[PDB]
């Protein structure tokens, strides 16, 4: 031990979280886009400003509701850029944590390079933590850097078919561990 | 060329008789922070996120604080139209650094909402506290349950801190 130190409670040793690689905030204004009204995104879900999930579930009521309690006021289903802007900011920190936070996501996200951890808090961005440790095969296969192999498992994915363009360009990512789709 | 950016991960209040009694194993108690401010010389120059990169503190630039807006492709204007036996117990505040990096001051100044900085400490290494802008000791961040703490891992003698105190 460094030290001796005499220990009463039990703290814990705290390390923050890491942060965010580089470039995700542009990466997910690309894939996300900009909506300042309420939408139904890709998945049949309620959404706003750039890819806010606002209920799992039906609807804008309690849409509207969870949109008044993410912005603190009013809202009428119609929020500003700017507001759109710091959910945005909120909502990629919350997806790295969550992450991290993770039993069966963390040990892939912590094996991943940057560009790659990009990749994967895009997959959480658009689908949540519990949709992608569904992907088990193809999430032990990034956990061995077996490109190639969980890149075509993934274009075998409902998810892929649902959005073939979106999923092109995060498996590109997945495969090559490059930014030449973006 | 060159200069160091300071990140503060905490100020802590204390008063001065708590200060000469801190030993290795106290714990200082702390609102973890959200954002935080860095500072160059003691002048607060931006606030940011933080977490690591690499295993090595960073910060994520959210706002600079006070920028100054470049018009250096024109010329300047004349004028603008914007023209002792028992000692006090003083509170005294501790500050806990996240860590430092050396940057040019062009390096510096080519910073902005987002970049990204990488700090000379690495995670679980102790931090430093310092007094009057002097180090006086080492902690670690520590956290039961819902509340976070600084613990004591290493520190000068009382009648050094007293004077790196007043100097």
């Amino acid at each position: 031990g460094p030290v001796d130190m005499s220990n009463e409670l039990p703290w814990q040793v705290w390390t923050p979280d890491d942060l965010a690689p580089p470039n995700i905030f542009e990466m997910l204004r690309i894939d996300e886009g900009l909506r300042l009204k309420i939408y139904k995104d890709t998945e049949g879900y309620y959404t706003i400003g750039i890819g806010h999930l606002l209920t799992k579930s039906p609807s804008l009521n309690a849409a509207k509701s969870e949109l008044d309690k993410a912005i603190g006021r009013n809202t009428n289903g119609v929020i500003t850029k700017d507001e759109a802007e710091k959910l945005f900011n909120q909502d990629v920190d919350a997806a790295v944590r969550g992450i991290l936070r993770n039993a069966k996501l963390k040990p892939v996200y912590d094996s991943l390079d940057a560009v790659r951890r990009a990749a994967l808090i895009n997959m959480v961005f658009q689908m949540g933590e519990t949709g992608v440790a569904g992907f088990t095969n193809s999430l032990r296969m990034l956990q061995q850097k077996r490109w190639d192999e969980a890149a075509v498992n993934l274009a075998k994915s409902r998810w892929y078919n649902q959005t073939p363009n979106r999923a092109k360009r995060v498996i590109t990512t997945f495969r090559t561990g490059t930014w030449d789709a973006y | 060329s060159e200069l160091e950016l300071v990140a503060n991960f905490a100020d802590i209040p204390l008063r001065l008789s708590q200060i000469l009694k801190l030993k290795p194993g106290d714990v200082l108690p702390i609102e973890k922070p959200d954002r935080i401010i860095a500072h160059v010389d003691g002048v607060p120059v931006l606030t940011s996120q933080y977490g690591t990169v690499n295993g090595q503190y960073a910060l994520r630039v959210e706002h600079l604080i006070n920028p100054i807006l470049n018009s250096l492709n024109e010329e300047q204007p004349k004028n603008n139209p914007s023209d002792i036996d028992l000692i006090m117990d003083i509170p005294v505040k501790l500050t806990v650094e996240l860590g430092r990096t050396r940057m040019t001051i062009k390096e510096l100044l080519r910073l902005t909402q987002g970049s990204v900085v990488a700090l000379d400490g690495l995670a679980g290494e102790p931090l430093d506290i310092l007094i009057n802008g002097y180090l006086i000791a080492q902690g670690e961040v520590v956290v039961v349950a819902d509340k976070y703490g600084v613990r004591i891992t290493d520190i000068i003698t009382p009648s050094e801190r007293m004077r790196r105190l007043s100097r």
